[PDB]
RNA sequence: CAUGGAAGUCGGAAUCCGCUAAGGACUGUGUAACAACUCACCUGCCGAAUGUACUAGCCCUGAAAAUGGAUGGCGCUCAAGC
């Protein structure tokens, strides 16, 4: 079973610009610019209407057509991200031993780095380098919050996963020792 | 308020299923107090309701409250 | 002590999971088939029993 | 689909017998409201609404029993009910408008208009002052009663109401929502 | 009906009708018990397929031995495989 024609459309708001060349997408708007390369997928791009982009695959199989929506949702996420940004929230959870962190400022480059001390009462100092373009803040709204913000969802989420994955308990029952840092809510910078 | 005569004092620790009551116009007369509180049109539905309400008692003798309510053959009042 | 909402938040990542019966792999709570290849994508799963 | 079969003949019986049809736009209304309005109009008129009849009126349009049925084809959009009655149009203009309930907030309901608490004495138990201090409302306890010295804005119009303010609205018996039946255009009036 | 109390929700056995497209002698939580919340169920949006078992073709798990190694070798993927 080979499918003749499968098509979807993406609207574009009247605020930003997008240009595609040789399967390389450039999106630039009020909050910056992003680049992505999609040369590994055979897709045909076209301009359906004044503000609608269409893309399609011809004579594809079910497995090939399955990947068609993935680019659509990635491009939509980039469109949202370049006009509204992204924001993740994190909480610290300890029972007895407090954990203290220090998100020091730029280290002579755009990258931020986070220092974590006193995890389950350990004297190890553990060092993490954030992806470029992501801003880390200690919240002042109320206590025990870590604020992550940025332009790209992939970098914001991966950096959050780095923070989550670096605080691990070893040789203990993790159903009893619930210590660690976890993400609790994801959203946009505006509203 | 029937319960097959007075329930002797402290005679409820064991089974207390001896609450059989007669099935007659007495229940229909007692239904007039409710007077079809929740709609029931001209109270024919309320009459069937109250008649089948004592489903544990199984009406009187062979007749059953469910059979009596299901069979629409009695007078309205 | 841990306040209940934080305890639930932390437990959601390490208590509510499915366990494969062939390779002891951790699966999402609503999974129906194991994802690992050494067991052949088996559908013999059991819930992770809680601690009490 | 026993009720579906009973719906076909019941509807066919009522459409021919009642010449007058009134359209009602009911949406997100509590069941008790239709229970009470049904009991009020039990003697005269029967109200009945159901799923959208995409082709079920088109069948009445095909045969000539009522050439005016095909004139009402585009009027059905969604969540619109019909009222069959034999009373006059003037008397049925405001009969079904009674019993407008006072719907409380639902912890975040958008208030169309700014909600304000006028200066006065609540008169309730002063043990609830922690709720007032949660929002930081200046309250003074006089004679065991909580009194709001200065008016404090609750929520801006069109903005989400805070969960604490929405909860306080329940015992304060004040809310911007008043739910009632909606009247749509009937017979190209 | 027992009942501090158990208005469905220690419990016993029953399990009906009203009005609706649907909303229960109750689907749980909750609570002294209720209420409340939810659930079931129908409708508000929608816009054409779905669900449940079985059958057989290829591929994969099941598949662990000793000097370095053999579809005869290099190599081969709309094949130079079936
Ligand atoms: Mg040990
Ligand atoms: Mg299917
Ligand atoms: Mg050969
Ligand atoms: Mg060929
Ligand atoms: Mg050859
Ligand atoms: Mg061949
Ligand atoms: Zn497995």
């Amino acid at each position: 079973m080979r499918y003749i024609h499968s098509e979807e459309t993406i609207p574009v708001p009247e605020n930003l610009k997008v240009s595609i060349k040789s399967r390389l997408v450039t999106v630039e708007g009020p909050r910056g610019k992003l680049q992505k390369d999609l040369s590994h997928i055979a897709v045909n791009f076209s301009v359906v209407k004044k503000g609608v982009i269409g893309l399609e695959i011809h004579h594809g199989s079910r497995k090939d057509v399955a990947a068609l929506r993935t680019v659509r949702t990635i491009i939509n996420n980039m469109i949202i991200g370049v006009t509204k940004g992204f924001k993740y929230k994190m909480r610290y959870v300890y029972a007895h031993f407090p954990i203290n962190v220090n998100v020091e400022k730029n280290a002579e480059t755009g990258c931020y780095e986070v220092e974590i001390r006193n995890f389950i009462g350990e004297k190890i100092v553990r060092k993490v380098v954030m992806a470029p373009g992501v801003e880390v803040e200690i919240s002042k709204a109320q206590k025990d919050e870590l604020i992550l913000s940025g332009n790209s969802l992939e970098a914001v989420s991966q950096s959050a996963a780095d923070i989550q994955q670096i605080c691990k308990v070893r040789n203990k029952d993790i159903r009893k020792f619930l210590d660690g840092i976890y993400v609790s809510e994801k959203g946009n910078i505006v509203e | 308020a029937l319960k097959e005569p007075p329930r002797d004092r402290k005679k409820e620790k064991n089974i207390k299923h001896n609450k059989s009551v007669s099935l007659d116009e007495i229940i229909e007369i007692a239904r007039t107090m409710r007077f079809k509180s929740f709609s029931k049109d001209l109270k024919g539905g309320v009459k069937e309701i109250l008649g089948t309400a004592f489903s544990v008692g199984c009406q009187v003798d062979g007749k059953s409250p469910k059979a009596i309510s299901d069979a629409i053959e009695a007078g309205e009042i | 002590i841990i306040e209940p909402s934080l305890k639930a938040l932390a437990s959601k990542f390490n208590c509510d999971k499915m366990i494969c019966r062939k390779c002891y792999a951790r699966l999402p709570p609503r999974a129906t088939n194991c994802r690992k290849r050494k067991c052949g994508h088996s559908n013999q799963l059991r819930p992770k029993k809680k601690l009490k | 689909s026993g009720n579906k079969a009973g719906y076909f003949d019941k509807l066919k019986g009522l459409l021919e017998e009642y010449p007058s049809i009134f359209v009602v736009s009911v949406d997100n209304v509590s069941s008790q409201q239709m229970h009470e309005i049904r009991k009020a109009l039990r003697g005269q008129g029967v109200v009945l609404m159901g799923k959208n009849t995409m082709v079920r009126r088109a069948l009445k349009t095909f045969m000539p029993d009522h050439p005016e049925y095909e004139r009402l084809l585009p009027f059905v959009k969604g969540n619109v009910g019909f009222v069959f009655t034999n009373g006059d149009l003037k008397e049925v203009r405001e009969k079904i408008l009674s019993n407008r309930i006072k719907a409380p907030a639902r912890a975040g309901a958008i208030a169309p208009v700014d909600v304000w608490v006028p200066a006065g004495n609540t008169g309730m138990e002063p043990g609830k002052t922690s709720f007032f201090q949660a929002l930081g409302i200046p309250t003074k306890i006089a004679r065991g009663t909580i009194e709001i010295t200065t008016d404090i804005k609750l929520v801006e119009a069109g903005a989400k109401v805070g969960p604490s303010e929405a909860t306080l609205l329940n015992m304060l018996n004040i809310s911007p929502f008043t739910y009632g039946m909606g009247i749509a255009q009937v017979y190209d009036q």
